[PDB]
Order: structure tokens, then sequence, then C-alpha cells
DNA sequence: ATCATTTTACTAACTGATAGCGGAACTTTGGGAGTAAAAGAGTCTCCGCGAAAATGGC
DNA sequence: GCCATTTTCGGCCTCTGTGAAAAACTCCCAAAGTTCCGCTATCAGTTAGTAAAATGAT
């Protein structure tokens, strides 16, 4: 199996998870520990952010490829949102700082 | 953007902020239209258009309406992306 | 309810060993095939049967 | 997706010294993750070295790998430098060799 | 619910007429409870008269299927309810409830259906790319005209502006009349017909 | 550059209506007919000739070139 | 096993409570506790008094100061809890924090980047 | 509340835990606008209570609501925490594009 | 999830105090030699010749193998070495202090996430485990 | 071509600071109009960078000082206008 | 350099069509009130888990 | 200080729709919905006509 860009969950706005779906692989919490521990910042970030859950994010970096610029500018994962729209719901104010 | 993350207790006074209408009637969809109902968990109205740049009644189905609140039912022609945040 | 007309289609797919197939006897000795060599780089023995 | 032959040159040319990432299941391990350059090879399965099937705790007897692009240049220079198996081979629980 | 049937009937209760208090109040709990479950039972809310025609219809097949052993077809139902066909197919799609999005799939139990639901309102990047490249084409193309017919077809299809525009505006700016602008469209179009500027433009249909 | 009609040699109005006399069909055609023919026309004028010889020019050819297509 | 034990070994429980903000039987950490007994010793005043905890891994992991690493952990509502009734502010200096919302880890190639920031943050305090 | 193939739909429980609060909340304000007797008052301000804690916390209070799966209810505290809930399913391991 | 916020956030913490090393002698023979605790390790205090005022190690040097041959033909016994322990960086650890990085050979270098990797190599073996 | 990314790492020191100045000329020579120092023999932007680096060619110093050399010679164009 | 002609730029008009908006009337749907023998305490099954720690009660 | 009841935890990949039961009619009224017709805005298609610019011939 192999994917570049497929379909999206739902919710999640996460790549779909198998082989009949066209979905990606799993970058599990062993994974981020292995990257972490090799010291690989820019990589986690592009798994963590561009290649799952930026809406905007993965859509450029998309653009940016067709057109030769690697570059990507990382935004704010989807599932963070969902989180803090919970805990918000869960009648407790979490805001970020600025 | 930000460089860290406050929580705490909310008050009622800042729910009411964080709101953008209120839920009156358990109703989600109508039955046979598939059409969200008004006041309810999925209110056009309180949480966003289900369509982009559309309104429920369909007479503001453009852009060119952007941000304009339709008189006939009260949704804001915007994006269906704000059902995510509202 | 609410179907109207159902087509189904049946393929038959002759599927061929290549490399990555699992081969396996009955004695718990499984792998993958890792290379299809010609019959000219088998061992062969004083008879010529590779 | 007509596969036609000026696009398996381009791709020829795409893979050249662009690094990829393998990665088996369970990952106990840094070493579980490292960094390769691929090579275009006839077939549907994923060709390893055998040296670093220690570092993978990998036998082929019907285990997957997965693979990952590094897309920015950042990260293919952090996969080149890094996460490439020619700088892992010392472990780093001991400082033993692991491509033994 | 039934509580507050219960004080309807309290309301309106007469005990000149020689009945008990159960007799009439029994009517009132059970209109209460009854209606009660027709509006609150379903996530999607069925009106009362459909969920008792639903009922109906449920208390009629079960009758036909007790009578002749098999499950009774539509033409039956529809020749014995003495209502259309089509109606009865019609009450028939709409008696689903929701599924949850928790229910775990096959034999597993930490999978469940909600990860197999797509996002098919989201527009795919190659789509996005694509319009891109039809916007840049566009304007290219354009740059290959006069600056006339060139601003004529971008106002009339709202090419980089928030507005389409009809005859009217269009020929206002020009100080021209309406059909000028009409005719300059119409160059405009057959001049970009032609293959000689037309190549780039044909690999988007 | 072969058999190809004479519109998608971009020709101009009026240029095309002189030259829609038929006295020409493709550009093969229209590259052997010479001076001799182009300026006959009492249509076909010095702007007209210097258009006509530009388009081939883009074609990389010349008025009167002989060639045996 | 010692880049281990030092973690274990990360609270304080103050047995002289001086002048410093400190209340007797409290366990914090010990980082903060050096930091205001060097302030103070510099301020010529009266320095804390403390008795180290050893913690196994789990109530050391549940005690950091960060709630969001703590809630992702395990025991999301308690934590979630006394944050919200302390009033408990995140600063995002640890991997998990910035590995949840999206951001570099403070952590090889992403270190200088964070220095960076609070350099800045510091010259902008100013 | 999504359409599946076959005219079907997919739904929350977070919907059923909503519409039993909006419900009790609607028929608490009833109650009060009839000037109800205290009990039912009561009885109708516990029931409310419940839904509520049910849609926060299900299971905590006392025994869990459960829908037509014979299941409990999925509540904002279960979608947050657990191994299946949002910062380790979702947050901290996350399924990307690019791999095979 | 213990030790994910350990880090290398400077070189020398400038701190005297150390942990004392030895060889691990359970019974009539050594278990594991001084050079192997040794091997990768910055001196504390300086390795003084026994019997003798030399300085034959000095502080802060790292101990590679060349050093563990120089320590292993003078017999030494005990010596001192900084850890992570006794680090006096506010948050994290310092290079001195941690000492040489396994899986590259030199000092470990500025941003190593030091504690995910002592947490992966402990947990990696968990399934390989069960007078004269 | 390159393999094995000892020389690079003995002329910085530590890889994370080499991995970022490689990237800084990497997009210099891909997105900007910047050209190799040395011959490009058919490789990425990453490999030459590397190679640079290794030569001795690109260091941290460097790129910031010709960085703020374009900061310099742009604001003094910006005035000359 | 100058004249005569075709093409160009700009008005008007007719044909024919099509989509959108508003009003009248009819059928379909949807919400609400009422039902008078008397009937006047729930489920509802399970429970095949162990180990360690954090809170009340005395 | 010590029981005694709660509380929370239990490895990583890949495929893999479910659930299925369950009990009312009847009458009255207003609003949404379907269909039809008329008026109006808008446009594609075509032709004619007039005045002027481009252009070729001399
Ligand atoms: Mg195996
Ligand atoms: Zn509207
Ligand atoms: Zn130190």
């Amino acid at each position: 199996h192999a994917r570049s860009t497929g379909s999206y969950s739902l919710v999640t706005q996460q790549p779909l998870g198998g082989k009949a779906q066209f979905g990606g692989q799993r970058f599990g919490e062993m994974e981020v520990w292995a990257l972490e521990a090799y010291g690989a910042a820019y990589t986690l970030q592009e798994m963590l952010t561009v290649k799952s859950d930026d809406v905007n994010g993965r859509t450029k970096m998309y653009k940016n490829i067709v057109d030769g610029n690697h570059a990507m500018e990382p935004g704010m994962p989807e599932s963070f949102n969902v989180l803090l729209k919970e805990i918000r719901s869960l009648g407790i104010n979490i805001e970020l700082e600025d | 953007e930000f460089d860290a993350i406050k929580i705490g207790l909310a008050s009622p006074d800042m729910i009411r902020s964080w709101s953008f209408g209120e839920v009156k009637k358990p109703e989600t969809i109508n039955y046979r239209t598939f059409k969200p109902e008004r006041d309810g968990l999925f209110c056009a109205r309180i949480f966003g258009p289900v369509k982009d740049y559309e309104c429920l009644c369909g007479k503001y189905k453009r852009l060119k309406h952007r941000g304009v609140i339709c008189e006939k039912c009260g949704v804001e022609v915007t994006q269906t992306k704000v059902r995510r945040d509202r | 309810p609410g179907v109207l007309k159902i087509v189904k289609v049946y393929l038959a797919v002759k599927r061929r060993i290549q490399p990555g197939d699992k081969m396996a006897g009955r004695h718990g000795n499984k792998g993958v095939i890792s290379k299809i060599n010609p019959v000219e780089d088998m061992p062969y023995d004083e008879n010529g049967q590779p | 997706e007509r596969e036609e032959a000026v696009v398996w040159d381009i791709l020829d040319e795409v893979i050249r010294e662009h690094p990829v990432l393998l990665n088996r299941a369970p990952t106990l391990h840094r070493l579980g993750i490292q960094a390769f350059e691929p090579v275009l090879i006839e077939g549907k399965a994923i060709q390893l070295h055998p040296l670093v099937c220690a570092a993978y705790n990998a036998d082929f007897d019907g285990d997957q790998m997965a693979v990952h692009v590094p897309l920015t240049l950042e990260a293919q220079l952090e996969a080149r430098t890094l996460m490439m198996s020619t700088n892992n081979i010392l472990s780093p629980a001991s400082g033993d060799p692991i491509i033994v | 619910e039934g509580n507050i049937g219960l004080m309807k009937a309290v309301d309106k209760f007469e005990y000149r007429r020689g009945y008990k208090f159960s007799t009439y109040a029994t009517w009132w709990i059970r209109q209460a409870i009854t209606r009660s479950i027709a509006d609150q039972a379903r996530t999607i809310r069925i009106p009362v008269h459909m969920i008792e025609t639903i009922n109906k219809l449920n208390r009629i097949s079960r009758q036909m299927l007790q009578e002749m052993g098999r499950e009774p077809l539509p033409e039956e139902l529809a020749e014995r309810m003495q209502m259309p066909e089509d109606k009865i197919r019609k009450v028939l799609k709409i008696a689903k409830e929701p599924i949850s999005m928790e229910t775990p799939i096959g034999d597993d139990e930490d999978s469940h259906l909600g990860d197999f639901i797509e996002d098919t309102t989201l527009e795919l990047p190659l789509d996005s790319a694509t319009a891109t490249s039809l916007k840049a084409a566009t304007r290219d193309v354009l740059a290959g005209l006069t600056p006339r017919e060139a601003k004529v077809l971008r106002m009339r299809f709202g090419i980089d502006m928030n507005t389409d525009h009809t005859l009217e505006e269009v020929g206002k700016q020009f100080d021209v009349t309406r059909e000028r602008i009409r005719q300059i469209e119409a160059k405009a179009l057959r001049k970009l017909r032609h293959p000689s500027r037309s190549e780039v433009l044909r690999s988007f249909l | 550059i072969l058999l190809r009609p004479v519109d998608d040699l971009e020709l101009t109005v009026r240029s095309a209506n002189c030259l829609k006399a038929e006295a020409i069909h493709y550009i093969g055609d229209l590259v052997q007919r010479t001076e001799v023919e182009l300026l006959k026309t009492p249509n076909l004028g010095k702007k007209s000739l210097t258009e006509i010889k530009d388009v081939l020019a883009s074609r990389g050819l010349s008025l009167g070139m002989r060639l045996e297509n | 096993i010692e880049t281990i034990v030092r973690q274990m070994l990360r609270k304080c429980t103050i047995t002289f409570a001086g002048d410093s903000e400190f209340l007797p039987g409290e366990t914090v950490e010990y980082s903060q506790v050096k930091i205001a007994n060097r302030k103070l010793v510099e301020e010529g005043k009266e320095p804390a008094r403390f008795e180290r905890e050893l913690l196994g891994i789990t109530k050391a992991s549940l005690a950091t100061e960060s709630f969001i690493s703590a809630a992702s952990f395990q025991e999301t509502t308690r934590v979630l809890t006394e944050a919200a009734v302390s009033g408990k502010r995140d600063d995002l200096r640890g991997l998990k924090e910035n590995v949840i919302v999206g951001r570099l880890i403070p952590a090889g190639t992403g270190f200088a980047y964070h220095q960076d920031r609070q350099a800045k943050r510091a010259q902008e305090q100013q | 509340l999504v359409p599946l193939d076959g005219g079907r739909f997919a739904t929350s429980d977070l919907n059923d835990l909503y519409r039993r609060v909006i419900n009790r909340n609607n028929r608490l304000k009833r109650l009060l606008e009839l000037a109800a007797p205290d009990i039912i008052v009561r009885n109708e301000k516990r029931m409310l209570q419940e839904s509520v804690d049910a849609l926060l916390d299900n299971g905590r209070r006392g025994r869990a609501i459960t829908g037509s799966n014979k299941r409990p209810l999925k509540s904002l505290a279960d979608m947050i925490k657990g191994k299946q809930g949002r910062f380790r399913q979702n947050l901290l391991g996350k399924r990307v594009d690019y791999s095979g | 999830d213990v030790a994910q916020d350990v880090v290398v956030t400077e070189h020398d913490c400038g701190t005297l105090e150390g942990v004392v090393m030895t060889p691990h002698i359970e019974g009539g023979d050594v278990k594991v030699a001084l050079t192997e605790l040794a091997l990768g390790r910055v001196v504390s205090e300086d390795i003084l010749k026994p019997g003798t005022d030399e300085v034959l190690i000095p502080r802060n040097t790292l101990l590679d193998e060349k050093w563990c041959k120089v320590i292993n033909d003078n017999s030494v016994d005990q010596i001192k070495v900084r850890s992570v322990v006794t680090c006096d960086s506010d948050f994290g650890c310092c290079a001195q202090c941690y000492g040489r990085d396994l899986a590259r050979g030199h000092l470990v270098n500025q941003g190593e996430a030091v504690g995910v990797i002592a947490a992966q190599s402990i947990g990696e073996p968990g399934t390989q485990l069960t007078i004269q | 071509a390159r393999v094995t990314v000892q020389d690079a790492v003995e002329k910085i020191g530590n890889r994370f600071d080499l991995v970022l100045v490689a990237a800084r000329r990497a997009r210099q020579m891909q997105s900007g109009g910047k050209d190799a120092l040395v011959p490009e023999e058919n490789d990425k932007p990453t490999v030459i960078a590397l190679r640079e680096i290794e030569e001795g060619l690109i260091t941290k110093d460097v790129l910031d000082a010709r960085e703020r050399q374009e900061q310099q010679e742009q604001e003094a164009a910006e005035l000359a206008a």
C-alpha cells in the first residue's frame, strides 16, 4: 500500500486507516519518541502538522511541492482545536495566552 | 503566536461570550428535507451554514454576499468550517 | 429500502508466485521469497537436474 | 496514471538523493526508524540490508515495514545527517556496534 | 410526563359524573406518555401522526406475517391499508434510528465506525492546484488581449473581483451602450477560440 | 507546419478575406505562390505582404520557396 | 539509570520555611527552591531548608509542573480538575507539550530556535 | 450527524446526551410555569442533575446511561481521556500522508 | 513519560560534586571492570597516581580508550566522575555531567534528548528479561 | 553524490547546527537565485550544501555575514532610489 | 503625400427564448385538544480481573 | 495509626458497517408545499444603418 493524499476523517481531519480506504500509516507514540531521541524536530513537525491535520498547511505544502519550493508553514493541528472545544464543553476555561 | 496555555474555571459570562446562540429545542434535522432545525442542536443560525457561502433559504448563494445575514433565516453567509468552532 | 438495482460482477485473478509471497512447509518453517533466480543459476547434481 | 517511460525517468531523477524513512513496529528504540536511499526495484516487497536487521529486530518470515517521505529540505537533511543508517552503527544503550 | 398529564386530568375532572378518578386520569396519562414518546424518542424527530402510521403499519405487518407465514410485501400491505404503495414505501424508508459512531466494527473492540467516515466536503489539493493553475493561465491568456476586451471579459465574469456584472454596468464605465459590450465580448470569445492561444486552456477540460 | 488550413496562420480579416478568393489552401500551397502572385491581387498590398511574410518567418519559410510538396 | 534516578529526585519537602514563599510540610520542586535560595543569599536573607523526597516514575510523571503532559500521561480527570481549580499555566517547556501543540520540540534542531525565543522574551520583558 | 450509504445516519452519543439535557430542562421550565407540586419539581431537578453528570462524565455518579446498543454512551470525559482518547490516539500519535 | 524533559541545555554547570567509581566486586572475582564503567565519563577530581602526587589525568577530561588503557596500566582503583544526578543545571543537564554519547562516540551535543534515549535503552531489553 | 556525513560534522562540530546551516544554504540555492560554489555534478541542493560545508566554504558566520550584507546593500539602494 | 474604399466602432430594432419573482388556489402536512367502567410501587441481570495507591471512618 | 471501599492501569502493526422486540384513534385548524399564470429582467442570434479609421492605389 502507498498513499500521497486522499480521504480524511470527518472529525479529526486526519488520513483514514486501511488499504481499503487508501489510508496512511500511523506515526504512533513510539515513533515520536524515536524521532525525539534522534533530535529530528523538523521531521516530527512535518508528520504532526503538514502531513496529518493542518488543513491549510498540507494544501500549502502540496502547492509548494508542485512549484518546487520544498518549504512548509506549520500551523495548529485540528486535533488540538477539538481538544480545546471539548475542554470548554466540560465547563473549563482553556485558552492560549499570547 | 502563543506562548502559554491558561486553564481555569469558566464563568457563566465567559460561557455566554463563547456561545453564538442558545439551543432551545432538542431537534437535530428534519426527517424529510434533512435540513437543520431552528433553535436546535444543529441550527445554522447559531453554528453556521451547512453549505459554503449559502443560506438555508438559498436566496444568498454566492460569494458577493459574504458576511451578510439573511433576513428570512438569520444564517450568516460564510464557510462551513465555522461549524467546527462556533 | 431505497435500493433500486444491484449489479454484482465476479472477477477471476490469476496470481503467480513473486518475491514477497509467504511460503511455508508443515514443520513451522515459514519464509518470504526473496529472488526468482534463473534455472541456469540454480545448483544442479551430476545428472544436470537443478 | 498512464505510466509512461518518461514518468519513470522523472521518478528516477526525483528519488536520486531523496532519503526515505523505514520503520518497523514496535519501535522499541530509536534504531527502529532509519533513513535510507531508495533504489527502484521491480516488485512489491521492500528490499532491506541484512546488517540492519538486528537493529530492526526483523526477520523475513512475513514481516511488514512502513515507509515515510520527508518533504521539506530541513527534514531531508535531518534524515541524511542524523537518521541515516551509515551514522547509526553504534548502540545508544551500550556503545557497542549494532551492525555486527 | 404522566405526572403532567395527571395534572391536566385533575385540572379538568368532574366528580358529578359518578365515575372514579382513575377512569378519567388514565386517558390523559396515556396521552402524555404516548405524545412524549412520539416527540422525544428519536434523534431525527418524526411527527406524531407519521409515528402512528409507522406503528399501525408494523401492527398490520405482524398480523399478515402471522396469517400467511412469510413477510408481507409492499403491495399487499398497501392493499390492506387502503393506501398507495408509494406512500407505503415512503413510510418504510423513514423508520430508521441513527447508528452510533462508537459501535465496534466487525469482531474487533478497539475499532469504531467513526474512524471510517470521510470528510466529503473537503477539496482535494489537486483540485486547488488546478484552480490556481487555471487562474494563472486565464491571466496569461487575457494578457494577450487589448485592455478593453480583457477588462470587459474580466468584469462580465467576475475575474479578480468580488461580483459579476451585467452588460449595463460594463457599458457604463466605458460610457458605451450595452450592444457594443455584447459584441466586444463576442469578439473576445471568437479570438480566444483560435487554437494559437487556446491550447493551454484546453487541457483543463 | 505541414498541410493544415490557412486559418491557422492567424491571418488578419482583410488578408484572409482577400485570400478567401480560394486562390490558396494549406500553408504548403501559400509558401509556393511567390511575390508574383502575392502582389498580383489588387487587394494584397505592402502591409499584407509584410504580415504574411512575418507569419511564414514564424513558420520558418519565405514567400516563393520552391518545394516539391 | 542515573538519568531516571535524577528524575525521581525532583521534589523536596520544606522543613524550615525561612523568609521564602514556602510553607512547612509543602512538597515543591527542587529547582525552584534552589533559585529562590540563590536569590535570597544574593539578598542576604535567611534561605530555605529542604528534605529531598524520592518518588516513583508514575508519581513523578503525574507531579510535573506542566498539566498538558500530566493529562496526556494518565488520570486526565484529576489533573484537569486540579489545574482548573488552581488556575495553572503551561509554559510549553517539554517535548510532549510542543508535540501536542504542533511546535518544534526543544531538543536537537529546535533547541536553538527555542533558545532564540527565550532570549527575545527576556529582551522584550526588560 | 452525517448520512451513511443506504440512507442510514451516523450519530455521536453526545447528541443523545444533549437531547436528554434539553428535554429535562424544558420539562423543568414547564413544570415551574404550571406551579407544580414540590415533589415533581425535585424529581425533575434530580433528573436534570443526572443528565448533566452523564453528559460530562458517564458512570461516575451511578449507573451509566445506555442507548439502543445496551452499551454505555460516550461522554466528553471519555472522549478526552483514555488510551482511545484524543491525547493518545490523535495528538501524541497520528496517521500521516506520504506513507506506505 | 518520566524522563522526557531531560535535555542537555548547557556545556558545563561548574559543579565540583560527583560520584565515586570502583570496580564492582561480588566475591573473589570482579564482575565488571573500572574501564567499562569509566569509559565516556568526565573526571571530577584529578586522578592522582597511587602513592604519588602526580596528576595523571586532569579535571574535565573525557575518558576514552587511550585514557582507559592508561588507567589500567597505572592500576588506579577508585576514581570520581561527574554524574547527571549531581548536576547543578537548573533545567536539564549539562554536557560534561553526562559525558560521551554512546551512539556517536564524542561528547554529547547541546539539545540531545538524553531522557528518551535512557528510557528506550532501559525498556528495550524488557522482552528478554524473565571465606577462603 | 555523497554518503556518511563525517567531514561536515568535523567542520561544524554539532550535527544539529550543521543541519540548520545546510538547510539555509539549500533554501538559498533552491528557492533563491544563489548559485553553488562547487561543481553540481547532478546533485540535489542538500548534497551541494553539505559538500560546500565540508570544503569549508559555507559556515554560519559566512551566511549571517552575507545576509547582513544584503540588508545593508538593499537599504543603501532604497536610499539611492 | 493624397484620395477612395473596405473594415471597424457604435446605435437601433426585432425574434426567440429562458430564468426569476410574485399572487391565487388547492392539496398535503403538521401541531393541538380530547377520549369518563376501572385500571391506583421498576428494573433485571450479573457476578468467571488482579495489584497498587489514594481517600474516608474509627 | 489502621481497615475498607473506590480508582485507575494493563505493548506496537494490519483487516474489519450494525442490529434485529415493544401496542391508538378522532376531529379541527392553520401553515407549508405544489402547480399555474402573469410580469419582468437578461441574454443569444441576426440584421440594418451610419460615421469614422485603416488601408491600398496612385
Ligand atoms: Mg517475524
Ligand atoms: Zn436565508
Ligand atoms: Zn552538570
